[PDB]
């Protein structure tokens, strides 16, 4: 597939390194200046642009990343709905998304820089030394009963998720169940190191009902580039239209001595959530995350969460649709999620490539890995590793080139980057 | 997931889906009319209107016709009767702004109506389009309850035939291969 980054003119130069990396790692990424769509930027204009981009040759548009807060790129507003997800609802009068939507909500250049830096570091720079991975945090309220999804209390619901994660390979589960959860309990879980967090309970625009951990406690986080992604079942935690930064925005924008803290990604609601339907969505998200043979789309934060929310519409109908529309992705929707401590890949590639070459062979011990040839952020060719090798087909001449960049990414693998000399 | 729910047949857009009751349980709850029962079963979901009996349903997605309106027909059904049963009334859609433990079970006017609720043992949800595939959800309602007679009908097996009609459908459509695995996981009749 491919991604379009919709960016305000003031942030156009700042997203350059991000776009380079996405193309370098095998995801075709283009930029659209928000003011070039319409000035001022309206929800309706974004819709007709995403729809017209989707209809372009190949029908391969899969991700849309929105850059900026609501004043920069607005959310679609309808009675009782604040939505970014509706931008991905292109084919059919239904709530089943064709395109995965994500947002880098920022009110400063620093807010954008830290969201770019944390995304690139997560995909490119995570090593076998990142031992905070494969550790999850389960948070639950002391409420829920027969009226909830699968007649489970929030604690019973989180305990089932905890068992599923442990079975998959998560080496540590931190359980913070009400009564008595304090903000310090959450601060310590983040600082100790976690790669996933699940929340089920009440919420406000700036805090969690269970723990009372909020936007004011985010400055106490010291998890420098040790960031979890969160499946958040709570009201208004993702209301990025609020007069002060919302819960999800504070965690995505968090910095400590120029290093990213908080979260790499979070799915949080812009409105009050229903009791049962988001529990179903949260379960399916964790089940898709814990799948053994999913596609490269179900390997992304947008793909995992959206496919999880599809079951919610299937089982809870109109109420599930209302939850899907408002359960907003904060972060890169194409983010290649990590669940465990990565293992190294054995990558064998020729040191040189012929100027008149049409293909490039790459040997890799991990089948399903994506091998990509790039030229300073411009994708030259990409191929999947099958039967121990990737045969990269060049989509342009490299006759005048001196060097090419080879990038190999793999699920829960250390990213391999090599230089290829052009002979 | 209910393991007894299986695809019997699949030809073009036509599908034969079998439902079988799995792990049916009843939870006793406090109500104004005394102890009432909250029914639960594997993959069972309560979408019952507030004040009407809690009668969980099972929903499954199917890849359907691209241009025509679909219909659902019960080709096979089997039920057992449970007499003098008090089924708990639905609390409806509860917001996470509320505490459900503090919300009481309140009986609506539907509890004075001498008929079986919801009425249909099989329905179709509104058709949708997921990228290049037109889909539709089939719903099994294996718990039918008459509040006046206090009789509960437990459908142990329901076989439905989902086929196209002579009518034009709602939300109709009209290389990339990335959504193939999504179609396989969403639709139980896609691989077939
Ligand atoms: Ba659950
Ligand atoms: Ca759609
Ligand atoms: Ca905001
Ligand atoms: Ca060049
Ligand atoms: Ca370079
Ligand atoms: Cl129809």
């Amino acid at each position: 597939g491919r991604m379009i980054v919709i960016v305000p003119k003031k942030y156009e130069e700042d997203i350059e390194d991000f776009v380079d990396w996405k193309n370098q790692r095998g995801l075709r990424t283009e930029v659209k200046v928000a003011e070039d769509i319409a000035s001022p930027v309206t929800a309706n204009a974004i819709q007709q642009f995403v729809k017209q981009e989707y209809e372009k040759e190949g029908n391969d548009l899969t991700y849309v990343l929105l850059v900026g807060d609501h004043k920069d790129i607005p959310a679609k507003i309808t009675p009782g709905i604040k939505s970014d997800q509706v931008y991905g609802q292109i084919v059919g009068n239904d709530h089943y998304n064709e395109v995965f939507i994500g947002r880098f909500s920022c009110e400063s250049k620093e807010d954008l820089k830290t969201q770019i830096d944390r995304t690139i570091h997560y995909e490119r720079n995570i090593t076998t030394e990142d031992k905070w991975l494969g550790q999850a945090l389960c948070i639950a309220s002391a409420e829920g009963g027969p009226s909830a999804d699968n007649g489970e209390s929030d604690i019973q619901h989180e305990n089932i998720i905890a068992n599923l994660l442990t079975q998959y390979g998560y080496t540590k589960i931190i359980k913070c169940y009400d009564p008595g959860v304090t903000p310090k309990n959450i601060i310590d879980a983040f600082n100790g190191g976690i790669s996933l967090a699940n929340y089920t309970g009440h919420g406000s625009e700036t805090a969690w009902g269970t723990s009372h951990f909020g936007t004011t406690h985010v400055k106490q986080l010291t998890n420098s580039n040790q960031l979890p992604f969160i499946f958040d079942v709570a009201c208004v935690n993702g209301d990025f239209l609020y007069n002060v930064p919302c819960f999800a925005e504070a965690l995505m924008r968090a910095q400590k001595d120029g290093k990213p803290t908080g979260t790499v990604a979070i799915i949080a609601s812009t409105i009050n959530q229903s009791w049962a339907s988001p529990m179903r969505g949260q379960d399916e998200m964790n089940e898709i995350l814990c799948e053994k043979h999913p596609n490269n789309i179900k390997r992304t934060f947008g793909g995992v969460t959206m496919n999880g929310m599809f079951a919610m519409v299937e089982k809870y109908k109109k109420d599930g649709e209302k939850m899907l529309d408002t359960w907003t992705v904060f972060g890169d929707p194409s983010l290649l999620v990590r669940t465990l401590v990565p293992t190294k890949m054995q990558v064998t590639a020729p040191a040189n490539i012929s100027a008149s070459a049409q293909t490039f062979e790459v040997a890799c011990d991990y089948n399903g890995a994506i091998a990509t040839l790039s030229d300073d952020g411009d994708m030259v060719g990409t191929a999947i590793v099958k039967d121990g090798k990737a045969i990269i087909k060049l989509n342009e001449s490299i006759a005048d080139e001196t060097n090419l960049t080879l990038t190999v990414v793999g699920y829960n693998k250390v990213t391999v980057i090599k230089d290829v000399k052009v002979e | 997931r209910n393991p007894q729910v299986r695809l019997l047949s699949a030809e073009q857009s036509m599908s034969k889906v079998q439902f079988r009751m799995d792990n049916l349980q009843f939870t006793g709850v406090q109500t104004s009319k005394g102890v009432a029962q909250v029914p639960t079963f594997t993959e069972g979901v309560n979408i019952s209107e507030k004040g009407t009996p809690i009668l969980p349903i099972l929903s499954r997605s199917l890849a359907v016709s691209e241009t025509r309106a679909m219909k659902v027909e019960v080709v096979s059904s089997k039920f057992i009767e449970k007499k003098d049963v008090l089924i708990a009334p639905s609390k409806g859609v509860i917001s996470r702004a509320e505490n459900p433990d503090q919300i009481p079970y309140v009986y609506g006017q539907s509890y004075n109506e001498d008929k079986f609720f919801p009425g249909e043992i099989a329905t179709l949800s509104d058709p949708f389009i997921l990228r290049d595939v037109r889909g539709q959800v089939v719903n099994f309602a294996p718990l039918q309850y008459n509040p006046v007679t206090k009789t509960l009908r437990i459908y142990t097996e329901i076989v439905v035939a989902v086929s196209e009609t002579a009518e034009a459908g709602q939300n109709t459509i009209s290389t990339f291969t990335g959504f193939e695995d999504i179609y396989k996981s969403v639709f139980m009749n896609y691989e077939a």
